[PDB]
């Protein structure tokens, strides 16, 4: 029914991607390639997967497949997979799922898809500001600002871009203009989250990985991961702090 | 040499007490076996199992400092000053020859020599002590489980508030509606200064 | 069952063979309508009784109240186990005792697990008021009572398996009579379906050393 | 009386192997070259070293002496020494153990050979199964393998070689033919051992190392890792646990 | 007021240098360039720093300025700071220090100079034997000495300088003679020191940096370090451990 | 009868181990005392309670001296000195079972060593003190016992605070007997191994 074959690279990165937020997840195998979403039980957190077909070395499916996956069991499988190891994915049967990669064979069994918490709706944000930087970049930024607070500011004007972190004695600001940003709309927004969701954020991306911001006001953050060389994309979005 | 393993729990909470824990074992290789180490990943059941093993073959010894005592001793004292105080109070209770602590503070160095001043015992102090001294991640997991215990006799009197961490969105609500009754109960701690929406509401 | 006159009553509840690694897990609830005349009986100090003795009192116990007795066997144990510990399998079958008897309170004897935590878990299973204390057995006759009926069930099922299998001690690891006989059941490759398989004294004894070559 | 020299590495491969184990251990030097056993005290796993004198940069005996050694000692010190450094053991006197490397000199109190426990004999295994791969692949598949079960099989016949795991919910196996491994007699065999004596064994080895396996039907197995470029040999034997 | 630039690693080793000691810390920006010194709660050590101002790529101040910084605040942020990064540190208002690296800009409340604990007096010791070293070999001679006591010997005489540690059942000696010291006086000076201490003072040296020991008979001593090539000294000075 | 066993000074730096028995006819006499909650108690009110036991209860009291308990840490560790002691105090008393604070992690070993040594019943348990009026008693008598070998030191040497390495008072004089290089014989082999005791300050130069 299921026999796709990705890198290690790509499966650590879905893997990874999705553990953050839920331990379950409904793993769906279309047309278009792989997706999955999830929201943490919180309702605060959402993640989107998407690794187009292009993105596998094999992809063969008879038809549109949904799978109940236990994410925890194939992160900790994913480990001993290395980078550039190719991977192979068989689902033949409805209850087990197989995971082969060099001389191992590993079989689990898969979840009633009914069973994992009903599939979040992507929501319907209008964002004005629209930020494009280096992933790495961003990581360190919120790094810095875990030093200082539990939150952090995301502002957006015709100045540029800045994440600012204030403490009952010091403050840190992070700060990009037009001119340094990959891609920027000068869009006017100012939004507040908590820097424990961005550091988890965070743990799928590094140097050289692009990130595109959709920031508005009082409102959820879009946090578009392009990871792989832009073969898999990784979104984050996140609900605000208010009053 | 007789070693001992000090760690806290609920420094970082907003409702309950301050829970220090000290554990000292005869047979550590007995304590490795039992997969204190990576025990952070285990549910409710299987950590209250786990302590009630680490109960049978170690000495245990556990602090608690209520919420009301902490506001007063904060007055005077940072956190880790109070900690610092709970981890001298427990290790002389222990008196091992060795005791490992885990630290929150950016110099762990300075708090083992202020530890080994007030004992008289030698302390190691290390940043992350839980994930590499079996002794500490033992430690670790008494201190949550009284803490989780003194939370359930809390909501025995103030009914479900959640775990009392701001992170908790069940905490969040209760703590809302408390500070709006004017009518907050005791266990709430002082420094209790935004409203955490979700995804529901866009 | 119907309601009433169920609901009238308190009950106790308590177990017997939780920790063992042969034999069933014995689950048993008292609800009486006189407790005074439970009392009355002598439950409270039945520790010290024989064995003769204690299956008279459970027949005495059985006349006055009302009696519900789950047992879980070794099989049964081993499949839940794997999602479960024992404590937990313990408070599910608290819940289902209470549910048959339906008693306006219901006392528990509580394991080395937190009592407030397991009343508060038994009284959302069962939507009763729930008092679970560590031993409660020595607090109310409703729970000593329920002490007295499990240890007499857990014991006749012990008895059974003795004229099967043979004396193989008490069922609890810490009897050296029971490690000796599971230490040769293990190595003969013929192991009675009364052996707890998923227990870790069962795992430590599989292990051979270099001097059995 | 002995006065030998090695490498760094040779020295933290000999007693991270046996501190494995045991708290104190025999070292015998011998023309052969270093020789010691030991047996943990469950009797469940034993350890061999082997260093062949032409390992050694300088090997020099006047008579063929053991000694008792505290290998935790040792291994405490070995962490100082560096791997492309040069180790001296010198033992004039019948008391003290003379480690030299750099601008340091160390002095142990050795401990009389007759106090330790008494020398394991090398047990008489005759094993079918004859196994030859890459120290490191092994490795590998025990780590997969203690992410489902405390306990795996190892399994052997025409196919070639099997290592599994099975948990209630998932299970993993290990499989390579006699063409991937190095060396492969076909030998039919079926064991089960406990993962964490495995994982144990296996942190002396890496990938580039050749390990040897000799396989029985229950009966304990034989793991034979060649380190540090075949100047070094490793010997493991694992005791067996029931199965079904 | 004060505007200076410093590479991270001069400013990641002036922190960690006090941090070892103190939270807080005065620290005096002088025409001659950065000063820094501050004595352990204990009183038993005392570290002394100092940064010419021509180790600076800018420093300018319009007069002689004090600060009162909170040390473990400027280590923490320190290690966000690259070794080869440029960092800026400003301070224009009499309450808060600016901190600029890259994209990020730090600011830190100030504390009032006078609330911080008294600024020590350097101490007048004469001490006889004076031992020039590597930094490097001294590190490594402390972590070796760490495996066997939590105190060791530090000898000095004719024959050259001596780092002694002794356990129950072993012990361990670094020894160097004046050949292979950089410079030796062969004065003649023994004193006990705690390793805890020594540990933390080497975490703000390596190899290449240059070592200064004076010593004297069971008085404290004096470890002058010099490092980042000779842009940045650091002096710790340790009170002696009374021998049993 | 039951008999209680505990101690004083196990963990002293300055005076000696002691090691109490306490067995009595009536129990119920010796709850009326108020044994279980006497450690908030002052030196004065432990010793009349002291009195109090020794009037209705048999009593055996056991001291090893500092310069004694160094001789047998050679080959002993201070447990099992302390289990051989006892094992002496359960042997005078000749009780039907004893009851005794256990030292060590796990009791269970150590009652069964007790058992084999005496040859009588022994109950061992963590802090033993606190569940068996027995054993708060030999708690009490062990305490005043110590404190008593303690008045007579301070007499001698002066006053030195208790003796733990914990009291700041002890270790002011220790530092400076330790400085003075004449250090009393009441003082165990151990002062050795405090480290801060001989760590000097850069004000003493």
């Amino acid at each position: 029914m299921i026999d796709v074959i990705m890198t290690g690279e790509l499966l650590k990165t879905v893997t990874r991607a999705i553990v953050a937020l839920v331990s379950e997840a409904r793993i769906h195998f279309l047309e278009k390639g792989l997706h999955s979403r999830a929201v943490d039980p919180a309702n605060v957190a959402m993640v989107i997967v998407d690794i187009p077909k292009d993105s596998f070395e094999v992809y063969n499916i008879d038809e549109e497949k949904t799978i109940g996956v236990d994410m925890d069991r194939i992160f900790d499988i994913s480990k001993s997979i290395s980078t550039k190891d190719l991977v192979e994915l068989i689902v033949e049967d409805e209850s087990t799922l197989k995971v082969k990669f060099g001389s191992v064979e590993y079989k689990v069994a898969l979840i009633d898809p009914s069973a994992i918490r009903k599939e979040p709706r992507i929501p319907e944000l209008e964002l004005p500001a629209k930020i494009v930087m280096d992933a790495g970049e961003f990581k360190k930024a919120i790094a810095a600002a875990d030093k200082i607070s539990d939150q952090v500011i995301f502002r957006s004007d015709k100045e540029g871009f800045r994440i600012e972190a204030k403490g009952d004695v010091d403050s840190i600001v992070f700060h990009m203009t037009e001119t340094e940003l990959i891609e920027f709309n000068g869009g006017e927004a100012r939004s507040m989250f908590s820097v424990d969701y961005l550091k988890e954020f965070c743990k799928v991306a590094g140097s050289g990985d692009l990130l595109t911001i959709h920031l508005g006001t009082n409102y959820p953050v879009r946090l578009v991961f392009e990871l792989v060389g832009g073969r898999a994309k990784v979104e984050y979005i996140l609900a605000p702090r208010i009053e | 040499l007789m070693k001992a393993g000090i760690d806290e729990a609920g420094k970082g909470c907003v409702i309950g007490p301050l829970v220090v824990a000290g554990v000292a074992c005869s047979d550590e290789d007995r304590l490795r076996k039992l997969g204190v180490k990576d025990s952070k990943k285990l549910s409710q059941g299987r950590r209250e199992e786990l302590a009630e093993e680490i109960r049978k073959i170690c000495r245990t010894e556990v602090l608690k400092v209520s919420p009301e005592n902490l506001d007063e001793r904060m007055a005077a004292k940072t956190i880790n000053e109070i900690l610092k105080e709970c981890y001298a109070e427990i290790i002389l209770r222990l008196k091992p020859e060795i005791a490992y602590v885990d630290s929150p503070d950016v110099i762990p160095e300075r708090l083992s020599r202020e530890l080994e001043e007030i004992t008289g015992l030698r302390v190691v102090a290390e940043h992350k002590a839980d994930e590499k001294y079996p002794l500490v991640a033992a430690a670790s997991i008494i201190a949550k489980v009284e803490r989780e215990r003194e939370i359930e006799r809390l909501k025995e009197k103030f009914g479900d508030f959640g775990s009392g961490y701001a992170s908790d969105p069940r905490t969040r609500e209760v703590l809302k509606e408390w500070i709006a009754s004017g009518r907050i109960p005791s266990c709430v701690r002082m420094r209790w200064k935004l409203r955490q929406k979700t995804l529901d509401d866009f």
